RNA sequence: AGUGGAGCCUGCGGCUUAAUUUGCACCCGGCCCGGACACGGACAGGAUUGACAGAUUGAUAGCUCUUUCUCGAUUCCGUGGGUGGUGGUGCAUGGCCGUUGUUGGCUGGUUAAUUCCGAUGAACG
């Protein structure tokens, strides 16, 4: 019953997602400190902000 | 003593006026722990300077009480000095600068917080900003210890921040005050890392230095460090 | 500052210090609302000496 | 099946408070001095383990250290496993065990389960 | 007068037990952390930090198990019979206590009450 330290899942190339060719696959942080590249965590029910924490459904 | 914080706690680094709120929540009442998850939460999400303005406020008047209290450090209160490491330059500027002027820093504290430098890697310009404000500063049993571990970090050195040091070692020709083996432990490091970067007049001052201050144990090694040495 | 400079033998970068010496709400609302039989001795009288004997020779 | 002349259909309708008198002098002095968070937790994960049953079997077990619940009639019929310090024991919770503590039904200790010289000269 | 007999309680042994701690110390489960130095690996194509929700759990929990958002060098993986340091421990060692007379000198609430809490010096031998 070691307790194992948890590894972050080192995806590649995180940023090549949220893109085409333009536009932003994702939406914006609605916020004051965030937006203008602060996207949108889209799972599949919910939606995360991952500076200021708004829960959007 | 552990479960989850509340959210109204976790608000704080977003928070505009922290003074009060922090205020009535009474710094000098709290347990170890939530200090520790208070140092977490504003030395990740937070900027530099209100992360600043906590650890000159709250964690270092604590820990020096506490090293006070108890002549050791608790387990909570060292995992929240690493977590004010996190963030470099806030912690440069707010802990460790302010306890190197305060004047009444002890060996216990300074050799302890000198573990913590040890224990983690830092950046290099810091370091560097670090050993020059404290070249600036006049000398004591606590300071030496940081210039001793921090020469033993083997960094770049830039040569202003030697100039610095050298200049401080100027500073201490004609006085008659015994300065300790952790004196000659210092120049120790220091000749061992940095040899290759002294020029002449570097050297013939250090020999003069020798002459001046003695030492019968290592000082042979500062002779034999200071003739074998390849110039830059 | 100093007087004994450096004079040689390529200063690499150009040490920036100018920055440490002279350095010295709808969801507030909404979390406020979130708020409220054997052993090693005994098996040896298991074994036998008896069957695999080497073929003796005589004298 | 009666408990006190009562069946268990009206038990379960009787209310808290005169529920009482029904059971003996320990229980009714502890339901005077009510009960903790932790009764009322465990209360609603076996309500939560009944309400998420396939209704021809019998729901899932539901397991706690808690070894000082009275049995109440709203249990009649789950799946409890107690802890009796080193295991856990799963029981059923019968119409028969309607007065007693839950740690009555996982015993904490293992039952104790425990040649002369004659002269030859 | 008893004890040694009987029932019950207690102490050492011994036996059962996960433990039946010992001349809360014990047991069963769950957290939390845990060097630098050297050398070789991964690291801006990204090291690593923080996290809502749901779950495992006896319970909750980014201290874990899912799904991605963000912090970016504040780094993290392996091997050493090499030291070791928030270690324990004695000696020499500098400062500092206590140790081996005499005469003076009220905003507030509160109670039976100059009640309670609350703000608020000198010489002589
Ligand atoms: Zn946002």
């Amino acid at each position: 019953p070691k307790k194992n330290k948890h590894k972050r899942k080192k995806v590649k190339l995180a940023v090549l997602k949220y893109y085409k060719v333009i536009s932003r696959l994702r939406r914006e942080c609605p916020s004051d400190e965030c937006g203008a590249g602060v996207f949108m965590a889209s799972h599949f029910d919910r939606h995360y902000c991952g500076k200021c924490c708004l829960t959007y459904c | 003593r552990s479960g989850k914080l509340p959210k109204a706690f976790k608000i704080i680094p977003a928070l505009s006026n922290w003074e009060q709120i922090l205020y009535v929540t009474e710094p000098e009442a709290w347990t170890a722990a939530a200090m520790y998850q208070a140092t977490r939460i504003f030395a990740s999400n937070l900027k530099e300077r209100m992360a600043q303005r906590f650890y000159n406020l709250v964690l270092l008047p604590r820990v020096r009480d506490d090293v006070a209290e108890y002549k050791r450090l608790n387990f909570h209160l060292y995992m929240a000095l690493k977590k004010a490491l996190f963030k470099p330059g806030a912690w440069f500027k707010g802990i460790l600068i302010p306890l190197c002027e305060s004047g009444t820093c002890t060996l216990r504290e300074a050799i302890i917080v000198g573990s913590i430098i040890t224990k983690c890697s830092i950046p290099v310009l810091h370091s560097s900003a670090a050993m020059l404000k404290i070249a600036e500063m006049e000398y004591s049993g606590a300071n030496s210890i940081f210039l001793r571990l921090l020469l033993d970090k083997k960094y770049a050195l830039p040569y202003r921040v030697l100039d610095a040091l050298v200049f401080h070692f100027l500073g201490f020709r004609t006085e008659k005050r015994e300065l300790p083996v952790l004196w000659h432990q210092c120049l120790l490091t220091l000749v061992q890392r940095y040899k290759a970067d002294l020029a002449t007049d570097q050297k013939e001052a250090l020999l003069e230095l020798l002459r001046l201050q003695p030492h019968p144990q290592l000082s042979p090694e500062i002779r034999r460090e200071l003739q074998s040495a390849v110039p830059r | 500052s100093s007087v004994m400079r450096r004079n040689e033998q390529l200063t690499l970068h150009d040490e920036r210090f100018e920055k440490f010496y002279e350095q010295y709400s709808n969801r507030l609302q909404e979390v406020l609302n979130d708020y409220y039989k054997w052993d090693c001795e005994s098996i040896c009288s298991t074994y036998s000496n008896l069957y695999n004997h080497p073929q003796l020779i005589k004298y | 099946f009666t408990y006190r002349g009562v069946d268990l259909d009206q038990l379960l309708d009787m209310s808290y408070e005169q529920l009482m008198q029904l059971y003996s002098a320990r229980q009714r002095r502890r339901l005077n001095r009510g009960l903790r968070r932790k009764q009322h937790s465990l209360l609603k994960r076996l309500r939560k383990a009944k309400k998420e049953a396939p209704p021809m079997e019998k729901p899932e077990v539901v397991k706690t250290h808690l070894r000082d619940m009275i049995i109440l009639p709203e249990m009649v019929g789950s799946m409890v496993g107690v802890y009796n310090g080193k295991t856990f024991n799963q029981v059923e919770i019968k119409p028969e065990m309607i007065g007693h503590y839950l740690g009555e039904f996982s015993i904490t200790y293992k039952p104790v389960k425990h040649s002369r010289f004659i002269p030859l000269k």
